[PDB]
């Protein structure tokens, strides 16, 4: 059964980096990529980055110099650190598993405030 | 970065009309592109990837086409559990992006 | 015939494995660079009398008979050197038929171990099709 279950802070000020996990289950982090994708309430979906089954990484444009994604492959988890936080990242965060070019299994998402 | 201009931002419609909801790419993106439904508060759950091909368990009434630049999505005979959001996304290289998202609401 | 990347490519798209059973192209031509490194003579013996043959480096026990095998079932019904052509139609017929469901390209190891996971359309970016 292919499970993925966010978990994060909830709400965090500006002075904090962001660490969410991604805990997976079902199948193996080596032979998918796992993307994390952001959505601000009422807004539409925004893509944050990927880590492919062989470790590679690659990150919106914009984000990237303030981004890190990171897996461990034997805990089957996979971490988003964000820094230099801003009330604009207030979002739901979303890992979903890729397979070859589709993102085919979301999780429910973890809602997070960037306070003061 | 090829952005993706999804239109229109809202549709009305009734249960039984067929509507059409279209992406435009700034880029040729190959036929890599992917449509999404989002249900209100639930996750987003894949519809159709590499422009016409549907996942598994989405019925017949979706059905996408589409090449180089412009893509659509068209639901036939619509019911009342298509009403929600629908997103277009790329996967051509990196970064990948989405489009706006198109609202379908009932009438 | 040791085929390019981008000329492999079209060959492949042109005899229908673009999305074949939900497969894109670049799965097919990452399996052929580890497989036969894109070589249509490509042979390999195996520890039994199976020997893997051509550009997809399919088995004569099972999928072509070469006369030589203790126990070839021939399910692709072809000859083993019809394999080691430089056209790939019958290559590509026989791999169409090992595929029977979006979950059959891990009867290649090598696209499994090395291919699966990994950024399989980089290997056709930038070719004409």
């Amino acid at each position: 059964q292919v499970q993925l279950q966010e978990s994060g802070p909830g709400l965090v000020a500006p002075s904090q980096s962001l660490s969410i996990t991604c805990t997976v289950s079902g199948f193996s982090l080596t032979g998918y990529g796992v993307n994390w994708v952001r959505q601000p309430p009422g807004k539409g979906l925004e893509w944050l980055g990927m880590i492919w089954g062989d470790g590679n990484t690659d990150y919106n444009s914009a984000l990237k110099s303030r981004l890190s994604i990171s897996k461990d492959n034997s805990k089957s988890q996979v971490f988003l650190k964000m820094n230099s936080l801003h009330t604009d990242d207030t979002a739901r965060y979303y890992c979903a598993r890729e397979r070859d070019y589709r993102l085919d299994y979301w999780g429910q998402g973890t809602t997070l405030t960037v306070s003061s | 970065d090829i952005v993706l201009t999804q239109s229109p931002a809202s549709l009305s419609a009734s249960v039984g009309e067929t509507v059409t909801i279209t992406c435009r790419a700034s880029g040729n993106i190959h036929n890599y592109l992917a449509w999404y439904q989002q249900k209100q508060g639930k996750s987003p759950q894949l519809l159709v990837y590499y422009t016409t091909t549907l996942a598994d368990g989405v019925p017949s009434r979706f059905s996408g086409s589409g090449s180089g630049t412009q893509y659509s999505l068209k639901i036939n005979s619509l019911q009342p559990e298509d009403f929600g959001s629908y997103y277009c996304q790329h996967f051509w290289s990196t970064p990948r992006t989405f489009g706006g998202g198109t609202k379908l609401e009932i009438k | 015939k040791v085929f390019g990347r981008c000329e492999l490519a079209a060959a492949m798209k042109r005899h229908g494995l673009d999305n074949y059973r939900g497969y894109s192209l670049g799965n097919w031509v990452c399996a052929a660079k580890f497989e036969s490194n894109f070589n249509t003579q490509a042979t390999n013996r195996n520890t039994d009398g199976s020997t893997d043959y051509g550009i997809l480096q399919i088995n004569s026990r099972w999928w072509c008979n070469d006369g030589r095998t203790p126990g070839s079932r021939n399910l692709c019904n072809i000859p083993c050197s019809a394999l080691l052509s430089s056209d790939i139609t019958a290559s590509v017929n026989c791999a169409k038929k090992i595929v029977s469901d979006g979950n059959g390209m891990n009867a290649w190891v090598a696209w499994r171990n090395r291919c699966k996971g990994t950024d399989v359309q980089a290997w056709i970016r930038g070719c004409r099709l």
